[PDB]
């Protein structure tokens, strides 16, 4: 019935687990964006329109995860670390909206990180959700290709010798020395 | 008692020097080593200097992290410039590591010259192959990005090898630069690597010259320097 999550290791980080859930037609996003705020549900709550693909949360996972074990987080917390890494800038409070969810938000990307004895009751977390969840190989006909060339503001050169998502990637992965 | 920092420090760099144990060396210069690997799915190369057992351990992390943190600059710029370059997946600063997109399948410019060498007699059919590393290292110095190091080593053939899809690599030595002194002793570089590795091909460099100077508009001072470097 569940099997619809996506879940990987971390290759550096072996003992963390990085799970996603994607879901359409949700209701409550504005219920839930306040409960992230108050931390009574677990997890990145992320906007799928501007996901390309699940290479792309896995990168800013990974990332999130070693600045957090560093102790040298730009942001609060885990969660909203993951988000602010698929930002292609610095500024954080930009990041947090644009990949973030609104309550105008019918779609969502649920990302959250697993390791020893922190655990998330997925269960209760789906529960929570007034949506359907589908699996993964739905996340293109939510992304937006319009939407994800402006934010990133990627042009015809880096179009010219890859993809979209190799652009972005290199976008997240160097904006801290910029 | 230790400062959490520094042991959150120390538990980084074991982690990274764990997950380059088993792993196969594909490339090594004087100061970097470069091992294959996979990341989060892709395949990916890692690359790494150890610290030297002659030097200081502060001055050996100095030098990392600045060539790490150059490196990981110029090939986001070559990207957004469509200039082909691996893609940069992860940059460990603590361990200055550099994870990117392993090239599969590719050959150095190198091998691919030394080998029609062997088999042809003659540098006859390595025009084209001149033209377009001509036509790569103009759009690169048009964006005022001086490689540092350009060697036949440093440029590798995209699979199919035919279709020449050259692609730029190890930039650990580059920087930013409009002067045309710096564009022409990168130019004496290549030059003389290839006189000494690829005797007997100056067709080839000539070539490589005369398709620079047509791709690029600023190639006219940047070859008066080359002259100028070569006397002094
Ligand atoms: N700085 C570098 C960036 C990317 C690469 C290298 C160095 C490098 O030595 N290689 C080889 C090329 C040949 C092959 O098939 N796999 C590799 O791993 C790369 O792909």
């Amino acid at each position: 019935g569940p099997h619809m999550q996506l879940t990987h290791q971390l290759d550096l980080f072996p003992e963390c687990r990085v799970t996603l859930l994607l879901f359409k037609d949700v209701k409550n996003a504005g219920d839930l964006r306040r409960k992230a705020m108050e931390g009574t549900i677990d997890g990145s709550l992320i906007n799928p329109t501007v996901i390309v693909d699940p290479f792309q949360i896995l990168v800013a996972a990974n990332k999130a995860v070693h600045l957090y074990k560093l102790g040298k987080m730009k942001t609060r917390t885990l969660s909203t670390e993951i988000i602010f890494n698929l930002s292609p800038n610095n500024n954080i409070s930009e990041a947090l909206k644009k990949f973030g969810i609104s309550a105008n938000d019918t779609s969502i990307l649920i990302v959250y990180i697993e390791e020893g004895e922190k655990q998330i009751n997925q269960e209760y977390l789906i529960s929570q959700v007034e949506g359907h969840q589908v699996s993964l190989k739905n996340l293109p006909e939510i992304m937006n290709i319009t939407e994800v060339k402006k934010i990133y503001k990627l042009s015809s050169q880096e179009e010219s010798i890859g993809t979209l998502l190799d652009a972005i990637i290199c976008r997240m992965s160097t904006k801290d020395v910029l | 008692e230790p400062a959490p920092e520094a042991e959150a420090l120390a538990a980084a760099r074991e982690r990274s020097s764990r997950f380059l144990s088993g792993l196969e060396l594909v490339k090594q210069g004087a100061e970097a080593r470069v091992f294959r690997g996979r990341f989060q799915g892709r395949a990916a190369v890692i690359k790494h200097r150890f610290p030297k057992g002659y030097r200081h351990p502060a001055l050996e992390a100095r030098l990392g992290r600045r060539r790490t943190v150059q490196e990981a600059r110029a090939l986001l710029r070559c990207r957004r410039a469509g200039i082909s370059a691996p893609v940069v997946f992860f940059v460990d600063y603590a361990s200055n590591c550099l994870y990117m997109e392993e090239i599969e399948g590719s050959v150095t410019v190198r091998d691919y010259i030394q080998s029609t060498m062997e088999t042809e007699k003659t540098p006859q059919g390595l025009s084209n192959l001149a033209k377009t590393i001509g036509q790569v290292l103009a759009r690169m110095h048009d964006e005022d990005l001086i490689h540092g190091d350009l060697t036949t080593s440093n440029m590798l053939l995209k699979p199919p090898l035919e279709q020449l899809n050259i692609v730029l690599i190890d930039f650990g030595l580059s920087f930013i630069s409009a002067l045309p002194e710096d564009k022409g002793v990168d130019l004496y570089v290549l030059e003389k690597a290839f006189l000494s590795t690829h005797p007997n091909t100056e067709t080839v460099f000539e070539a490589f010259l005369k398709s620079y100077s047509t791709s690029s508009k600023k190639a006219r001072p940047v070859l008066k320097k080359l002259d100028e470097v070569r006397l002094r």
